[PDB]
């Protein structure tokens, strides 16, 4: 279709320090792929949203809670494929 | 041998040999009196420039032959025939002539010009063999012999700029005087002539790689030497930093140990073609690529060699970084997109990096249990050991050499704007009209001449290039891609006159078409 | 040398390669990005091709004789260029050939 | 090498070039900025003009081979050392000829900085630490950096009396004139030869 | 040896040997400027002709010398001097001289033209002689040397026609740019002499 | 006298992306000049000012509203202008 997927789906970051990234690099295709596009589902208010339309993530300013981003591809032709992530960060 | 004699003839061949191809070009020059013939100095204080553009120096009324660009050697056909099977060219020799002068001077009589033929003036000629003079040529000026050969020309005026602080001139700012050379005085029977051979510059690599340069191994066998594939052992719980090693890679290539490098990088801006994707400041000169030199800023323009784009990235070239060959109906001030040929270098993306892209990512801090491994981004970079990488291509409107200034080091001179780079060019010619008063009052008078006899020159010059080509030894099975004419039913032959006789080059060619493995 | 490295080029022809000279086209009211190429140039000498490149770099602290402009810190070895050879520093002094200061 | 390269002096005699050794007077108050040179060094060794440089330099991660000092990521691929050529990434292992780890960081390597041979029981999938043959390269400590470190800092701003002398901090260094350096070490198992690409430019075609 | 020198003098003989006979002629010419020096195309997308009148090619300044009738060489005596006693006839060699050129300058001034001798001024004279060229010769065009030899004729302009898709031009029209061969410059005191010898054509069947 | 001439006069910037840049460096002479000087003369307060006393600003944290800048040149021997800059700043 056009296969995603993500580093790990389950992380685990120790408080206080809040600066991970999700690799979203390893999701695959039988062609290129044109972009990597990344949204969220989960999570507070307050970050520092950097490169959503690229790669690999530079997550900063993370709250402990719950986050979860999605990882979608686009093939050429246009194929779409949502491999979501969890961001379990606790203290 | 004039008057009533041709001290020349007109070649204009195009002979191909085995290993040298021999490229004679003549054209029909003229020659006005420039600044009528004084050294008048140029600065900046006139106008008042900015701050960056601040000059000093000085224009005489010599004028100067600039075969510097390669159409003045090589007709379409020519370079079609030369890029299509060769892996390499260098030139051996050239041979310069300069014949059939004519002294015109023309009497603005009542608003009536009548150009009178002229037997008796002369023509002063010389070519600064030994370099006392600064070398204009190379930095990309027109004025050059015209692409095609049924065109008269108009020969240049040479001009030098020295040292300043600013607008004003420090004692080391040079004056050269050009009749404190010996020149020689040419009537309308006599010639020109001399010779000059080239050093042994390195061919111009002519091809491009079919094979890329992380791509350098065999598909099928992994290797014997291992990496660090994992820092975290999944135990389906939480982080263990087991530190897992394995060997590789047939698959996994990207992780391999490799044994060369991409070539150096400084980044230009990635601007597209298409004005909707583009920021609405200006930008240039804001987030453009600059270097200070004596505390002024100057645009790198074009840099260091290096790809246009990734695979399939047509619409973004570098702000700064591709060479941008104006049309006809292209002015020399804020003329749009469609009047310029902005040349796309792509065939050199195997050792090269691309102009708008990082050069890797180095990293930053220790790595520890306390602190995540943070990297930082590459964006520069001089030359580490291992580097390899591919000069900037040449085009049939670009520059043929360059002076390599005589400094006390140089790093690998190639010009950035791609070219042979000389420490010896080709001499520069300089060519003047001979002043020659108008009537003295009959009591003597101490200042020098408020009056002379407005003259200009016309005449023939052949310059005459052999070059030395690097013949393909391929082994390729499949065919080649080679610099074809669109075979359609078209409004207008591409490379030849119109409608009314205006030779239109339509496109930059290249010379990168042939695949040698890398 | 007599002559600049960004200034060998002969200032009054001007030369036949062109350059991005604007991003925006200003038609007084706002952003368009047309793409405004120009020919360039006898004047607008600091954005043109250039064929060579100055030496290399690596900066130094620029540190006034008069002692009224200088920072009230010890400085040096504070904000000194300096190398990690074996695990132990050791200030580059005095470098790569460079200029010493501006005009 | 039986020297290093910022140790190329006489330790007996001091030199003749001065250099600024304090912008600060101490009057036992407050600043004062009098701009204090004086001669070395004998003992100052790390101040004195030297006349060379090392050499490139291009920062691997530092891993520890005790898996209890490494962070808890994968990592490798996140935080390595990659190049982006024709758009694709690619790790550059192993990189520039540079010194594996300082003195006496034995468990330190590179993490993509090092030849890493197979032993017997090694599969071509996952191998553990013990299967695997890390080459340490530190004889060349002398002239070479270490992957693993800085190649100095520069200053990024213009000291006043206004703005502190910040400097920023440098990773990857490509040939400033002056330098030297020592190409990496070949191994009994490892490769005698490669072929240079037929390329039109080559910076210092080893291998 | 100009300038005060002829550099050729007139010969306009036809002598009769036994087997071959001689025919020499000699013509004043007058070559103007064509297209102000111009390769102007030239296809039929201006004017808009017929379905099979469409056309493309190019017009050059150059201009052509065309002795491709059979009066530009025998006077009507020597035809029929010819044409009676002789059951055949073919060429062996020709022999072609350019010479005495006077290169005339004309000033319009003021609605009077004053034509003024030019001294220093060039002629270029190549001979084709690889056939690079398309041949337009032998088409059957006017501007040949006149039948009379006390005539002033005009050199024809030589154009040529390439490949077309109707007006347009397909991938294969040649364009031929003519200052790409070696001419040879001529002032007022040098002249264009070559010599050329023909085939082993058969004899024209002068009898019925 | 020293004639000044900023970027544009009149910039617009949309939130929330504020990081722009006056560029005071087309500013001529007919001589060197020998300082650029930048200024403010409306605008809220909480902004990282970095470095007035230069040539190309990098302006950052911009409150939408009206900010305007001077910028003041100084030729050798002493001459001034100021030439004014506006910031429309809208969301």
């Amino acid at each position: 279709p056009p296969i995603a997927i993500v580093s790990p789906q389950f992380q685990e970051i120790s408080l206080p320090t809040t600066s991970t990234v999700i690799d979203g690099s390893q999701s695959t295709d039988d062609d290129k792929i044109v972009q990597y596009h990344w949204e969220e589902l989960k999570g507070p208010l307050r970050e520092e949203k950097i490169s959503e339309d690229t790669a690999i993530l530079k997550l900063s300013k993370l709250v402990p809670g719950n986050y979860t981003f999605s990882l979608t591809v686009v093939d050429s032709d246009g194929a779409t494929n949502s491999t979501t992530a969890n961001l379990t960060v606790n203290k | 041998d004039g008057v009533g004699n041709a001290s020349g003839n007109w070649h204009c061949d195009s002979t191909w040999l085995g290993d040298r191809v021999i490229t004679t070009s003549t054209r029909t020059w003229a020659l006005p009196t420039y600044n009528n013939h004084l050294y008048k100095q140029i600065s900046s204080a006139s106008t008042g420039a900015s701050n960056d553009n601040h000059y000093f120096g000085y224009s005489t009324p010599w004028g100067y032959f600039d075969f510097n660009r390669f159409h003045c050697h090589f007709s379409p056909r020519d370079w079609q025939r030369l890029i299509n099977n060769n892996w390499g060219f260098r030139p051996k020799r050239l041979n310069f002539k300069l014949f059939n002068i004519q002294v015109k001077e023309v009497t603005t009589n009542d608003g009536v010009t009548t150009i009178a033929n002229n037997l008796t003036s002369t023509v002063q000629v010389f070519s600064d063999s030994e370099y006392q003079l600064p070398y204009v040529l190379g930095s990309a000026h027109q004025g050059c012999l015209p692409p095609f050969p049924a065109d008269v020309f108009m020969i240049p005026q040479y001009g030098y700029l020295t040292l300043n602080n600013g607008s004003q001139a420090v004692g080391r700012s040079s004056f050269y005087c050009l009749e404190y050379f010996p020149s020689q005085m040419l009537r309308t029977g006599n010639n020109f002539t001399f010779s000059y051979t080239f050093e042994e510059v390195p061919f111009h690599s002519s091809y491009a790689h079919s094979q890329s340069l992380d791509r350098l191994m065999n598909p099928l066998i992994d290797q014997y030497l291992y990496y660090l594939n994992r820092t975290q052992n999944q135990s389906g719980s939480a982080q263990n930093k087991d530190l897992l090693f394995s060997r590789g890679s047939p698959a996994g290539m990207s992780v391999q140990p490799k044994n060369w490098l991409p070539g150096p990088c400084y980044r230009q801006q990635r601007v597209s073609k298409t004005k909707t994707d583009n920021n609405n400041s200006n930008f240039t000169w804001t987030g453009a690529s600059k270097y200070n030199l004596n505390g002024r800023e100057s645009i790198i323009n074009p840099g260091t060699a290096m790809a246009s784009h990734k695979d399939d990235e047509d619409k973004f070239f570098p702000m700064s970084g591709v060479m941008i060959f104006g049309k006809e109906s292209a002015g020399a001030s804020n003329t749009a997109l469609d009047n310029v040929m902005i040349t796309d270098e792509e065939e050199i993306k195997a050792t090269n990096p691309v102009a708008t892209e990082r050069f890797g990512t180095v990293a930053v801090n220790f790595q520890s249990s306390s602190t995540d491994p943070a990297t930082g981004d590459v964006h520069a970079m001089g030359a580490l050991p291992g580097m390899v990488w591919q000069d900037r291509d040449v085009y049939l409107q670009g520059p043929i050499w360059a002076k390599i200034p005589h400094t006390d080091g140089h790093f690998h001179p190639s010009p950035l704007m791609g070219g042979f780079g000389l420490k010896n060019p080709p001499p520069q010619i300089l060519i003047k009209n001979t002043p020659v008063p108008a009537n003295p009052p009959a009591e003597f008078s101490a200042t020098k001449f408020a009056s002379f006899i407005t003259q200009y020159s016309t005449g023939q010059v052949s310059v005459e290039i052999e070059w030395e080509l690097q013949k393909e030894n391929s082994k390729r099975w499949n065919p080649e891609v080679q610099y074809t004419s669109n075979y359609a039913k078209s409004a207008n032959v591409d490379f030849t006159v119109d409608n009314n006789g205006l030779y239109t080059e339509p496109r930059p060619i290249g010379t990168r078409y042939l695949t040698r493995p890398l």
